[PDB]
């Protein structure tokens, strides 16, 4: 697909993921979901060829649903994105690798921390304060490295995600119609309804 | 008591098969007798031939693994074709890995090994054959060297295998605490073969006629068995004198 | 063919008893006495050499106490060879954990690994089991400081002081009678070596007769250490506690 | 690869490695389900021969398979991991490709069907285990209680107990539980299954546990001292 | 004795006891009558059931249009070597543009059974067949046993009290060998034939199973009240 | 005791139990031999007629092996059908690689290997078979006997089965009265004389003649099925020498 | 065919030994005497030639073998199960060490590597334990001189000085007298002629008697020059007068 | 031991044999074919009152147009079942038809010999399948683990089997309805059971042409054997 | 080489070069060029001294003189030129460094200092690194030694090597 945001705040991480779907010449659908729960406290949104996209995104949810069941315990951020990770490092060097970049966006526990992972396809995972996938870091990361202060307020981060969403519905060429907005912190997973 | 069916340890620490593999070696009743020279090396063995019916010329437990690598075989033919057919077909492998031909101390370790491993694993029994290698090496010379069922081999300056192997070994060992030296100083192969005569006729209390014995010689690039009518000139010359 | 020379290892006793896991358990009574003890501040782990030589290398030797990483140990009791198979299979898997999660492997995890190792040689494949039982120490940042046991079973359980190998009877009746849920390692070691002292079979407990380890919060501020102690420390610890 | 039929018929048509198998699980711990009218209550014995024990640690008896749904067990305790482990795979599994979680009926089904494998497979012998499977489906307030076996038979239970003296506990559920009404709360549902226990525990200290199982993936397990306090009310009335 | 426990096994006075055994599965089994002339090849086949609401067990099973057998023993190994013979006859067939030779057919068959008797693990085929066909040299007719021996016979029968069948052909061999171009009468000579192998019971509707094949003839089975003809 | 129980284990005479069994089913078998003839090998075999119903002429119990190579045997006749449908995988494979056909001593000891290797584990019998067979090659006529335990020689004559004794004897007479050797088509008569004296060990029932040979000029050194009047010439002078 | 043997041939029985490994020990005991000696600046090894017959050339078969530059083995019990472990040892160093980390492993981890081989025939499928006890000295760089011995289970243990095979009982305790830590190379040579003379019912000389030590450095025996770093194998064997030499002076 | 493939002196399988004493241990399992139809019927046989009876599943759907009835190691079946389910399906898939009752069985009785040293054991499980095809209408077919099946007008097997085919040999003809031959199997269930029948510890089964298999409800078997009652006290 | 040393050790025989050649050629060959190794193999041996070539498809030669590499042809033109029969071994070294050397010149692909081993029967093989060393670096006409402090730090820390410590 295309647009996927995330950006770390003082006590959250908030990701935003675009709602079209394209297939050709026509928009399918303009409410489409690209993120998975992986747990409680840790959200992973998505962006790749079609298919292998949410293919990839349910079985790293499955795996880590099945961790937590067989433990009874949540894994930290930083050990989820490192599972997602050596399973996309494995991928990229099989027969036909999966063509998927995500965000893994999660608040741990233990630390009391928000924390954004960025992975590409490739399997290479960078622990950032902002990021993007595909063209949306082009326009974004000018903004993000102007306004974002890493003590800001959830409100001063979804302020700052709607200055990278006008600029995106600016200068871009394609229609992604709008943003899912998701924030994950210490209560958990929710939605932000109205963007 | 299964520990005697198979390879596996009896309570005393023994292999009751390997032990009556070597009693099937003794069935056919042959007794072999190995010697070097100084630029060969002889291998001589009973042959009996009990059958009219059969075929004389194809009786024989001599084999020709190499063109320089030939083997004698104590035990009954069936397990000693299997043992020969492997010689040959590693000899031929190594010449090609290596780019030299085996050596006949090598082939009999090799082939050592391969009876260990009979010895160890259970679905495979040993063979009941004990294998006598010779050959003049191009690096260590005149060369005996004997495998068993047990998977155990060693050089030899001369030995003997068979029923009355003893009476032939002590005969042997006689003659060289006499001469004080590790083989028969001689230079023709055909003296050192009308010796290894003499000495089994001596040991066994036998006469041989042409077609009772089976003469195999070692040779410097060659290994060759002699034919019925060599082997009488060979009598003729041991008679004379 | 095969069948008549098969023992067939992995099959039930009328009883529903498991043949070689039970006889593989009475070679490992035989076993020199491992005892591990758990304190608030620490972990134990103190076990017997089985009857040694004047002429062995001590100090290069280990027949005991092993180490799975740095978090986690060992005590072993049964057949050593068959010991250091599991062993190198258990650090691998620590590994594996380590390079898929980029965190150290939870001790449980660890354990139940192995576990399910041991349990598949009494269910399928028709091979003996592993004669070994083993004493777990370790420590993660979940539930802290932890020890656990398996057996040739592939059974594991979670024990605050535990006995394996021999006379493990009477050793867990001391245990059981001195331990105290407030002790402190220091005292858990005086525990350890004081149990061993009297379950012995041999005439006196001495340092060339014993392999000792601890794992203690005693490193540096929030970290942990692993200590296993040389001949020379075993032997001062002996003096300390007023053994020897 | 070693392909030995371990299980096989003998003369009078008895397989005595899965019966051979049982008798693993009648020598396990004992362990009691009963379902009341809005929930399902398992109980399990511990032992006390094992003092000194970590309670923190030490694997308990009842096993979540998904957040749904709960597995105990009587029998060799190395044997149940295989079986636990299997169905909460397949219970995600289930969830990827049906998008939906495994029914009570279904996860069953599957550990049984396992089980069945075990007994006629080469190489291979049977679980030493008997299992209690119970939980809710999904988007349902019926409660719903599972047994299975070594032989790989499972069937439907408003009460039932496997393990060492479940005869005691079977003969005390079959008077005291009504079809007709079953324990109409929690309260009454925990009281029947820990006085159950009582018949054959011993001392009502750390020998019981009792893992409560709610519609709406709701699963608790009780405290020893919620449970003292069923212990306690239980033997003051009974003192009369 | 103690050399019957496996088919790997000689015994000291060399029998193979597993392949004796598997031979005695087929004289329990319900009578089966093959023989021929130079036209035509017939199978006639004393069809057993389980009681009085049970069908009858059917005897005879089609190879190819030109050939085919009758069994006697355990049903699901002449399942399993008719299907062999199906795929054999279809092979050459699909290959070769041949029809599979009779006695080509039995040469499979034999060593087929015969791997069954050499290795460990396995068993014995516990069944006999009677294999008939027409091919490019006529007439034939085989016996076949799990041994692995195969016979070309002029007339022959296998199962239980087939004894009786057996004498009755061997007298009628001049007789019944001349019923040429007569498909009928070679089938009434079977019919008396296997009428040698009974007692108590005589030959019903849905007990007799008659099958045949010739020079144009197709392989036809022929059952209830297609037989009437016959009895 | 217990050694005769399972096949490739040693007795504590160094014996295998297991093949000397089978050598009981070839004794028990009927009657098949061998001559080498000047510049050939003749085959025959006895074939008992259990019953007038079998078809005279069909059940055939010599088989060719490639063009040149006759087998017969004697005792468990699917063991030998198993064994020639190897020797033909054997010729096959020979005559590919090496593109001749496969010598006469060459094919004795794919056969011997063969039967050798099922002296080697308790996963496999023994084969229930002595066999007869040879041809003629580049080097000339060649003719072998193959035993249960792999073993074999060359011979003059050979023979096995119920009535090898008797066959034997009236082997050893052709040998020290033809030192200069026989003929192929003398041979041929001998070897009909021979299984009609051999069938006094097997008299119960009657029996069927079959021949075959190999000759450099008789049949081109190609294997071949005495028929018809040749065969005929050969049983009249086997029954003229019985009366 | 195929390998049917997918089972295990050792097995515990109701008392907990291990049968086929017991027995494999008491096939040791039976074989020739052997032992090692460990000394401050060096390591030795040694052993009877017991000749099958004075006909046989006793100098081709090898008791004492080279495993590494840097360490040898020894043996008591089965010569051919010897003869293939040693294949394997070798082979093993080169596979699982030195073409990963371009140098030869250190004593006890080859110890540990034929140990595992030794565990595997006791616990795998359709296989007897080796009816062998090693004994392997060597050096390396981090450790020093060491010495192991290696049982038929697998086990391996750390030795001072030992001895095993037929009269081990006798020799053990003859070196428990003789052994101290302040031992030089040619003490220990002394002390393994004496011990080994106890076991030896006929001749004693140098060939009979095989003997192999892990010393110096031998740059004379590498073969080539022009490498500082290499300066050539620790292990040598001891030729027939340098033992007869050492006799004298016995 | 002995090999599992191994055949008596007599020629028979042992475990084969063996695997058919198990069956005779089962609970009771009837089966009536008629021209209006086939019925199953059951013995449910619960070990225990709190045991749950309608879970007890041992009348089963392969197809629409055939149902089936198990009696010995019930577990046993549920492979046996699926392969069944799956053949029914794969044809259908194939031939765009429904699939011959005969050749379904034949598929199901493939399984049977398929164990050695493939499963380890024969089954321990025999089969009433029954159907109904437009080629030979309506059929029972009673496969064992011999591999064998044979079709039968009626038949029972379980621990009551012998007494009830007496039984069936006397009461079946030709002319049967499905009433009759519903009450004619709750009759005989009756019969050989051990505990007194009811719709809770029996159950009953039918596979008509128009309707296909469908298993009976509790409610409905009740008045079936209410309807018993009264016409066997009717004399 | 280590294959080599496993079979000297089971023959109880000095290697020999032909088994080495062999050995490299069916390994070459059987990767189809792929594995980019061009190999001149020498040695001495109880058979006697060798030389040999071998190319990465696996094609070997046998020769008194041999080059190979980008500078082969420089190389071969100068032992072309001053080849004889029955050099001595002070003459091999200087005709075998002077080919080097015409490589070294005159070919971009080599350079820097010439290496040379000498295997003579009955001796030691000799490996003499750096044999020349003609393309020695001049001394530069500065020093860059920076002043301490010239560049510009953020932040300073003590990375711990060390294992977790005791108490
Ligand atoms: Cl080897």
């Amino acid at each position: 697909m295309d647009i996927i945001l995330g950006i770390r705040v003082q006590d959250s991480v908030i990701l935003a993921s675009s709602k079209a779907v394209t297939r050709g010449i026509s928009v399918l659908k303009d409410s489409d979901d690209k993120t998975r729960q992986l747990s409680p406290h840790t959200l992973m949104s998505f962006a790749g060829e079609a298919g292998d996209t949410v293919q990839f995104a349910e079985y790293i949810q499955a795996n880590i649903q099945l961790y937590s069941i067989r433990e009874d315990y949540e894994l930290s951020p930083q050990a989820v994105s490192s599972f997602v990770r050596q399973e996309l490092a494995k991928s990229i060097r099989s027969r036909r690798p999966y063509q998927v970049n995500v965000l893994i966006g999660g608040y741990d526990k233990k630390k009391n921390k928000p924390e954004l992972y960025q992975i590409d396809y490739l399997g290479t995972k960078v622990e950032l304060p902002y990021g993007a996938h595909g063209y949306s870091g082009f326009y974004t990361f000018s903004l993000l490295d102007h306004h974002y202060r890493p003590d800001m307020t959830t409100e001063e981060g979804l302020d700052l995600l709607k200055l990278c969403v006008q600029e995106l519905e600016k200068r871009m060429p394609m229609d992604f119609k709008g943003v899912i907005v998701k924030i994950v912190d210490k209560d958990g997973i929710r939605q932000v309804d109205d963007f | 008591g299964y520990d005697r069916h198979i390879t596996i340890f009896s309570p005393e620490g023994r292999l009751y098969q390997v032990e009556y593999a070597f009693k099937a070696t003794n069935q056919t009743n042959i007794n072999s007798l190995a010697v070097r020279g100084k630029d060969c090396t002889v291998v001589i063995s009973q042959k009996k031939v009990p059958d009219k019916l059969l075929d004389p010329t194809t009786v024989s437990y001599i084999f020709c693994i190499s063109r320089t690598i030939g083997m004698v075989v104590n035990g009954p033919i069936p397990d000693a074709r299997n043992a020969a057919l492997r010689a040959k077909a590693e000899a031929a492998e190594f010449r090609y890995k290596y780019g030299y031909d085996m050596p006949c101390d090598v082939l009999a370790k090799r082939m050592a090994n391969l009876s260990q491993i009979y010895t160890q694993r259970a679905y495979m029994r040993p063979l009941g054959v004990i294998l006598t290698f010779v050959s003049v090496d191009e690096e260590l010379g005149p060369s005996i060297y004997k495998t068993d069922p047990a998977g155990y081999y060693v050089g030899y300056k001369a030995t003997a295998t068979g029923p009355k192997q003893q009476e032939i070994t002590t005969n042997l060992e006689n003659h060289f605490k006499k001469s004080k030296i590790d083989h028969i100083n001689e230079e023709s192969w055909e003296k050192v073969v009308e010796f290894a005569i003499t000495h089994m006729i001596d040991a066994l209390g036998t006469e041989f006629s042409k077609n009772d014995l089976e003469v195999g010689v070692a040779t410097k690039d060659k290994f060759f068995t002699l034919s019925a009518e060599n082997i009488e000139e060979r009598l003729v010359a041991i008679a004379e004198q | 063919g095969s069948r008549r020379y098969d023992s067939r290892t992995t099959i039930f006793s009328p009883e529903g008893r498991l043949y070689q896991v039970e006889y593989a358990l009475e070679s490992i009574s035989h076993a020199g006495t491992a005892i591990g003890i758990m304190a608030s501040d620490g972990i134990v782990l103190a076990a017997e050499r089985k009857v040694t030589s004047t002429l062995l290398e001590q100090d290069t030797s280990t027949e005991k106490l092993y180490k799975l990483n740095d978090k986690i140990a060992v005590a072993v009791a049964g057949l050593t060879a068959d010991a250091e198979i599991l062993i190198n299979t258990a650090r691998i898997h620590a590994q594996n954990y380590l390079k898929t999660y980029n965190e150290d492997i939870p001790v449980e995890i660890l354990v139940r690994r192995l576990s399910d190792i041991k349990q598949g040689y009494t269910q399928h494949g028709g091979l003996r089991p592993f004669g070994v039982s083993f004493i777990y120490a370790g420590y993660d940042d979940r539930y802290g400081y932890q020890l656990y046991t398996s057996n040739p079973s592939g059974n594991y359980t979670g024990w605050k002081a535990i006995s394996v190998g021999a006379n493990t009877s009477a050793a867990q009746t001391l245990l059981q009678m001195d331990y105290k849920d407030d002790m402190k390692v220091d005292d858990a070691i005086e525990l350890a070596l004081k149990t061993l002292s009297k379950t012995t079979d041999s005439s006196a407990l001495t340092y060339d007769r014993l392999e000792f380890a601890t794992i203690r919060k005693g490193a540096n501020d929030g970290e942990v250490y692993q200590k296993i102690f040389k001949p020379q420390e075993i032997k001062d610890i002996l003096v300390k506690t007023g053994i020897t | 690869g070693y392909d030995r039929a371990l299980s096989i018929f003998s003369p009078d048509g008895h397989i005595f490695q899965v019966e051979y198998a049982l008798e693993a699980v009648k020598r396990g711990t004992c362990a009691v389900g009963v379902k009341g009218k809005n929930c399902v209550v398992l109980g399990c014995e511990r032992r006390s021969t094992l003092k000194l024990q970590d309670t923190r640690i030490t694997p308990s008896k009842v096993s979540k398979i998904d957040s749904h749904v709960v597995l105990s067990f009587s029998g060799l305790n190395a044997d149940s991991r295989i079986l636990i482990e299997k169905a909460r795979v397949e219970a995600q599994s289930h969830r990827l490709t049906l998008e939906d979680p495994v029914t009570v009926e279904y996860l069953t089904r599957y550990v049984a069907g396992v089980q069945q494998r075990y007994t006629q497979s080469g190489g291979v012998r049977p679980f030493g285990v008997s299992t209690l499977i119970a939980g809710f489906d999904p988007r349902d307030d019926e409660p719903k209680l599972y047994q299975t076996e070594p032989s790989g038979i499972y069937s439907s239970w408003s009460a039932q107990t496997i393990g060492r003296n479940s005869k005691t506990v079977r003969e005390f559920l079959e008077k005291n539980y009504d079809r007709k009404e079953p324990p109409a709360t929690v309260e009454e549902c925990v009281k029947l299954t820990v006085r159950s226990l009582l018949e054959v525990v011993q001392t009502g200290a750390k020998n019981i546990e009792i893992t409560v199982v709610k519609p709406d993936s709701d699963i608790v397990a009780l405290s020893s001292e919620e449970i003292n306090q069923y212990v306690t009310q239980i033997e003051q009335e009974k003192q009369e | 004795n103690n050399y019957d426990g496996d088919t790997v096994t000689f015994s000291p006075t060399g029998r193979l006891f597993q392949v004796e055994y598997a031979l005695e599965a087929i004289k329990q089994g319900s009578v089966t009558v093959g023989l021929r002339s130079n036209t035509h090849a017939v199978l006639v086949a004393l069809k057993r059931n389980a009681d009085e609401l049970s069908s009858y067990q059917k005897k005879i099973i089609k190879c190819d249009e030109h050939m085919g057998l009758s069994l006697a023993g355990l049903a699901p190994d002449a399942r399993v070597l008719s299907n062999y013979l199906r795929q054999q006859c279809n092979y050459s067939s699909l290959v070769f543009n041949r029809k599979l030779a009779v006695e080509r057919a039995g040469h499979l068959l034999c060593d087929k059974a015969q791997k069954n008797t050499q290795s460990y693990g396995g068993r014995p085929y516990g069944v006999g067949l009677l294999i008939i066909g027409y091919d490019k040299s006529g007439a034939h007719l085989l016996e076949f046993q799990p041994s692995g021996n195969v016979t070309e016979l002029y007339g022959t029968a296998i199962g239980a009290r087939s004894q009786g069948a057996k004498t009755y052909l061997e007298r009628t061999l001049d007789t019944f060998i001349k019923i040429d171009g007569n498909p009928d009468e070679l089938i009434k000579a079977g019919v008396e034939a296997i009428s040698q192998s009974l007692r108590d019971e005589s030959l019903t509707v849905d007990n007799l199973s008659i099958a045949i094949v010739g020079k144009d003839t197709p392989f036809t089975i022929y059952d209830g009240e297609a037989v009437a003809k016959y009895i | 005791t217990g050694y005769d129980l399972s096949n490739s284990v040693f007795s504590p005479d160094g014996r295998n139990f297991q093949v000397e069994y089978a050598v009981k089913a070839v004794e028990n078998g009927t009657t098949s031999i061998g001559i080498k003839c000047n510049d050939g090998v003749v085959f025959a075999v006895e074939k008992l007629i259990t019953s007038k119903l079998l078809v005279p002429q069909k059940n055939v119990k010599i088989q060719v092996v490639d063009r040149h190579i006759g087998c017969v045997y004697s005792g468990l006749i699917p063991d030998g059908r198993h064994l020639v449908n190897r020797g033909r995988e054997e010729a096959a494979s020979f005559k590919k690689l090496y593109k001749t056909p496969i010598p006469i001593p060459a094919f004795a000891d794919r056969l011997g290997q063969y039967v050798q290797a099922h002296t080697l584990y308790n996963s496999v019998r023994p084969f229930g078979v002595s066999t007869i067979f040879g041809g003629v090659d580049k080097n000339g006529a060649h003719l072998y006997m193959l035993e249960p335990s792999g073993s074999y020689w060359g011979y003059k004559g050979a023979a096995t089965g119920k009535g090898r004794q008797s066959a034997k004897a009236e082997l050893e007479k052709l040998v020290d009265h033809h030192p200069e050797g026989l003929s192929a088509r003398e041979a041929v008569k001998q070897a009909a004389k021979i299984i009609y004296l051999a069938h006094e060990d097997n008299k119960e029932k009657d029996f069927e003649l079959e021949i075959s040979w190999c000759s450099l000029s008789e049949t081109n050194g190609l294997h071949k099925f005495v028929k018809g009047d040749l065969l005929q010439e050969a049983i009249d002078f086997a029954q003229k020498e019985i009366n | 065919m195929t390998d049917r043997y997918s089972f295990s041939l050792t097995t515990f029985s109701p008392s907990g030994k291990l049968g086929q490994i017991d027995y494999a020990l008491t096939a040791v005991k039976q074989g020739v005497t052997s032992l090692g000696i460990k000394a401050t600046n060096g390591v030795v090894i040694a052993t009877e030639k017991k000749s099958s017959s004075p006909l046989a050339m006793s100098e081709t078969l090898s008791k004492v073998s080279l495993l590494t530059p840097d360490i040898g083995a020894v043996y008591s019990g089965m010569g051919p199960d010897y003869r293939v472990l040693v294949d394997k040892s070798r082979k093993v160093a080169h596979t699982s060490y030195k073409r990963i980390y371009g140098e030869y492993p250190p004593t006890k981890l080859l110890v540990s590597e034929v140990a595992k081989i030794m565990q595997e025939a006791t616990q795998s499928g359709g296989v007897r334990p080796f009816g062998v006890s090693l004994l392997i000295a060597g050096h390396d760089e981090f450790n020093g001189f060491s010495l192991y011995q290696v049982d038929p289970s697998g086990s391996y243990f750390p030795w001072k000085a030992t001895a095993i095979g037929k009269g081990s009982v006798a020799a053990k305790t003859f070196l428990e007298k003789r052994w101290n830590d302040e031992l030089e190379l040619e003490d220990a040579i002394h002390i393994a002629l004496l011990t080994l003379k106890e076991s030896v019912e006929g001749e004693f000389n140098g060939d009979t008697i095989e003997l192999a030590i892990i010393g110096d450095e031998n740059p004379d025996l590498l073969g080539y020059t022009g490498i500082p770093t290499d300066k050539g194998p620790r292990f040598r064997k001891l030729t027939s007068q340098e033992i007869n030499d050492r006799l004298e002076a016995l | 031991d002995r090999g599992v493939s191994t055949f008596s002196p007599e020629g028979r399988l042992f475990q084969v044999e063996y695997s058919l004493e198990a069956i005779k241990l089962g609970s009771t399992a009837i089966g009536i074919a008629t021209k209006e139809g086939v019925v199953l019927g059951v013995e449910k046989r619960a070990t225990s009152p709190l045991l749950e009876s309608d879970s007890i599943e041992k009348i089963v759907e392969i197809d629409r147009h055939i149902g089936c009835a198990m009696s010995g190691l019930t577990a046993d079946a549920r492979s046996m079942i699926e392969h069944a389910r799956t053949a029914a399906v794969t044809h259908n898939l194939y031939y765009d038809e429904d699939i011959n009752v005969e050749s379904l069985t034949q598929s199901v009785c493939d399984l049977a010999l398929r164990f050695g040293e493939l499963m380890s054991r024969p089954f321990g499980v025999a089969l009433l399948i029954a159907g109904h095809d437009a080629d030979d209408g309506y059929q029972l077919f009673h496969a064992e683990p011999s591999g064998t099946f044979y079709r039968y007008n009626a038949k029972a097997i379980g621990s009551g089997s012998e007494g009830a085919q007496a039984e069936l040999l006397n009461e079946w003809h030709s002319s049967l309805t499905l009433k009759e031959a519903e009450l004619l199997v709750l009759k005989i269930l009756k019969q050989v059971m051990e505990e007194k029948l009811d719709e809770n510890n029996a159950q009953l089964s039918c596979i008509t042409k128009q309707d296909g298999f469908k298993i009976y409800d509790n409610e409905k078997t009740a008045e079936l054997i209410k309807e018993l009652k009264e016409k066997e006290a009717a004399e | 080489g280590s294959n080599i040393e496993l079979h000297s050790l089971y023959t109880s025989r000095e290697p020999r070069v032909v088994s080495a050649l062999q050995m490299l050629k069916q390994h070459l060959f059987k990767y189809q060029g792929h594995i980019g190794a061009y190999l001149i193999v020498a040695g001495v041996d109880p058979t006697g001294s060798h030389l040999f070539s071998i190319h990465a498809h696996g094609s070997t030669d046998v020769g008194y003189y041999l080059s190979l590499g980008s500078g082969s042809l420089a190389a071969m033109a100068v032992l072309e030129s001053h080849w004889k029969q029955d050099l001595t071994k002070e003459e091999a070294i200087k005709l075998a460094s002077d080919a080097i050397q015409a490589g070294i010149w005159n070919d971009l692909g080599s350079g820097s200092n010439v290496d040379v081993c000498v295997m003579e029967i009955g001796k030691d093989a000799e490996y003499l690194r750096n044999y020349l060393t003609p393309n020695v670096r001049e001394e530069k006409q500065k020093s860059y030694k920076f002043p301490r402090g010239t560049t510009a730090v953020l932040k300073e820390s003590i990375v711990n090597i060390c294992d977790i410590q005791e108490e």
